[PDB]
């Protein structure tokens, strides 16, 4: 037959890795504005649109994870004093671990939480995470509730829940801060976390989303005209 | 040729037999693990709970646009299977959806029977994923569809209910792509009955059934029924669900959820 | 039970798997797995709470989706106490884990602090 | 020496173990007929319904005279065994009556645990065998006895309830002859717990349980409790019943009898 089908296997269908988020980080004194001394990011896939619609063909799936960090920087003043090289600390935090609350807390000591000290100017960092699903697969599109409001509850605001959410805090957070001190000048930096799946095995395919997304759920608000206009008997 | 379909004690035979489509080609079975650590036996009412439960009858008209149920929501009201679901902690079940719809040789119109695993639905308001438990589960009467999207604007009285659109199927996909699910098409020209066998599909090996819904049965009118000359006409559509190989574990006190 | 030698009684301790209302009295708590624990013969119970879970691994945070269950203790009978004996007996409480116990995904904790 | 008594999922151990008397020397078993014509399998919830159901606690005093229950009346209110009794047509069951009553070394008094197959009872009025269904079945709280016979004379408002006498035991026999039934004597001097295993005894092989009652548990105070010097004293008596090897057959609609 001589038609190599192996170019479009499942390991090759998710072989290209894409972007998932953009995280800011700044370095100045804490003013009355937004204190961007460090930024937390909720770990999820559904923050872009290249990868969400590419994963949500499939109901159940399990696969190992590989990340990649890309760091760029800028300035804010024209003839700024020439500042030095910087060290960015990407610190992973599982659920239950204490959320950091300032620039230098005791929880930043990475006592057991695995982290990566990254040096600016070198190659992009390249780490791998095994399968951390507590069930036998990850669950795209969970249906039911987390809690059920019973008949003999206290009131209706306690037994209430959120539609289609297995966990309040899905799989932990990231945390990014500059190791170096504050400066009279400031260096705005952006971080683009990439994400490449490996060893992918899926189940139960479903048709892809076509109207644009609206929040983390499955609902929709706008652009309710997915098809164009074209004459019937006319080619 | 005539199907002698008997699971448990009741029996649906037929005057004319058409098909039987098994979802994903795997018949439902028990837990077959020779190296499993619990080798003690749970409660398996395998020949004492397989009655053909019949839901309520909906009257399909010309301008009516669809129906949708949830499983195992559609058995919580009636049947002793409903009592073996509130008391126990968790379970697993395989279903036999058997949708029949009989009419004469002079009608027309096409139906579509679906079975979506993890059938989510869209909200209506601008508050995202904000839906109460009473509207989340229609039970045995089932919900309906709507033709065009009409959201809510009242910020004082929250509606907190679903409002799906039929050609968006609730999830947000086109109707023409919905046939990758296991399905069966009731064409009123040839046959009048249809059946689908569903196995247990979930991420776990076994799960609770109060706070979870595996399958959602969606019925879509592919072509509306037109009679010879009139404009108002009512034929019924009746859906039958029976569990297969069901088992439960972990007794507790009785839990009665509210339904407003 | 660290009470007197002469006082007896029976105590019922029960387990309730989650998904129901919290047990309040004896009528709705005896349905689950329970142990009628005595006081006259021995003075130490043992309750192997089994592993009945939908997921394989549960979490270690207060998350409503993966909840453990409930534990309740009730008087089976009134504590029969003869006269010239104290009325306020006392009971301790222990915990353990069998050999089927396992964790994963090491992380750092919250109970320690340093405000410096 | 210490009994590790585990049927099903729950467990009653003890600090001190005394005895276990099997009624009539035959352990309960299934239907063992190799030449039976129905070889298909009924519903046998043998490891999913054997919880130790505990009845309500009665406060035994000095002048109180007795208590009596009916089985399977005492399980119709609570438990999933109650749901597998209203829906099905007929069944069979073996019981483990486990009566415990703990008190100090300084009390006294003797109890008597009985198990009468086909325990009939006497009426009260001159109308013979004229007793309504609500008074025929006390359920889980159980009836009591009376010291002397006090019939009814009011012909306008019918009482329609039982009124047994304790030393006539309701049936019409002497108390001293009652030990030919299977029994166990809680002597408060030595032991505090007691247990009786009852097999299924009926004329049929299998019977309905709504309109029939196999066993009646009668508790008689053989000697009244006296403390050192006082005259009012309350210790509890708690009765535990668990089914064994129970099975049912013949599903039907739900039947709810009235209880006035
Ligand atoms: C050593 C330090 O830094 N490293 C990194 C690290 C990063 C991420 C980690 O966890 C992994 C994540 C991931 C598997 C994500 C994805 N995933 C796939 C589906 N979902 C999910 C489910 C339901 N809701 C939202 C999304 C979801 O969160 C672990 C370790």
């Amino acid at each position: 037959q001589r038609r190599s089908r192996s170019e479009s296997t499942i390991e090759s269908f998710f072989a290209r890795g894409a972007c998932v988020a953009i995280i800011e980080v700044d370095n100045e004194e804490p003013t009355t504005r937004a204190q961007k001394l460090f930024a937390m990011w909720r770990i999820t896939y559904k923050d872009t649109v290249q990868l969400r619609r590419k994963l949500e063909f499939f109901t159940y799936s399990r696969f190992d994870m590989e990340l990649t960090f890309v760091v760029t920087a800028n300035f804010t003043n024209t003839n700024n004093g020439h500042a030095l090289n910087q060290v960015y600390q990407i610190m992973y935090i599982p659920p239950g671990a204490p959320t950091p609350k300032s620039w230098d807390d005791y929880t930043w000591q990475t006592s057991s939480n695995p982290s990566i000290f990254y040096t600016y100017g070198a190659a992009p960092a390249r780490i791998s995470v095994p399968y951390v699903g507590l069930a036998n697969a990850y669950s795209h599109f969970y249906d039911g509730f987390a809690k059920v409001p019973l008949k003999t509850d206290a009131n209706d605001q306690i037994g209430d829940s959120l539609y289609s959410a297995m966990t309040v805090d899905d799989f932990g957070v990231l945390a990014i801060r500059v190791v170096n001190d504050h400066n009279p000048t400031k260096v705005t930096s952006k971080v683009r976390i990439y994400m490449k799946p490996k060893h992918v095995r899926v189940w139960c395919p479903r048709p892809p989303r076509a109207v644009p997304y609206y929040g983390p759920g499955v609902d929709y608000k706008d652009n309710l005209n997915p098809l164009s206009e074209k004459g019937l008997t006319t080619y | 040729r005539v199907l002698q379909l008997t699971i448990g004690n009741s029996t649906i035979t037929t005057q004319e037999a058409a098909n039987s489509v098994v979802a994903y080609g795997r018949w439902p079975e028990f837990i077959r693990d020779d190296e499993a650590n619990p080798v003690d036996q749970p409660t398996e009412p395998d020949v004492a709970t397989c009655r053909f439960y019949t839901l309520d009858t909906v009257m399909w008209g010309k301008e009516s646009k669809g129906w949708w149920w949830k499983l195992p929501d559609a058995l919580r009201d009636m049947g002793l299977f409903g009592q073996n679901m509130y008391y126990h902690y968790l379970g697993r079940s395989g279903y036999t959806v058997h949708v029949q719809c009989n009419a004469s040789k002079f009608h027309q119109g096409a139906l579509g029977v679906f079975a979506i695993p993890e059938y989510c639905l869209a909200g209506d308001s601008d508050k995202q994923r904000y839906t109460s438990y009473a509207n989340a589960n229609p039970g045995e009467k089932g919900g309906k569809f709507y033709s065009q999207f009409n959201r809510d604007t009242a910020v004082t009285s929250p509606k907190r209910e679903f409002c799906p659109v039929d050609y968006l199927l609730g999830c947000g996909v086109l109707l023409g792509n919905a046939f990758v699910y296991p399905h069966q098409i009731i064409n009123l020209r040839t046959n009048n009955s249809a059946t689908i066998v569903l196995p247990y599909v979930n991420a776990m090996a076994i799960d609770s059934m109060v706070k979870h819904n595996n399958w959602g049965i969606a019925i879509l009118p592919l072509s509306p029924l037109d009679f010879a000359q009139e404009s108002s006409v009512e034929i019924p559509i009746t859906v039958t669900i029976a569990p297969m190989c069901s088992e439960f574990n972990g007794l507790r006190n009785v839990t009665a959820p509210k339904f407003q | 039970f660290c009470g007197s030698m002469m006082a007896t009684g029976k105590i019922l301790v029960a387990y309730a798997p989650p998904g129901a209302q919290p047990p309040t009295s004896r009528k709705e708590a005896m349905l689950g797995t329970h142990v009628i624990w005595d006081l006259g013969l021995q003075s130490s119970c043992t309750m192997v709470v089994p592993w009945i879970s939908n997921v394989t691994y549960r979490q270690t945070t207060q998350d409503s989706f993966t909840e453990g269950g409930y534990i309740s203790m009730f008087y089976q009978t009134r504590i029969v106490v003869p006269l010239s004996t104290p009325k306020s007996m006392s009971m301790l409480g222990f915990v353990s884990a069998c050999n089927d116990f396992s964790v994963r995904l090491l992380r750092d904790t919250t109970h320690i602090s340093q405000s410096a």
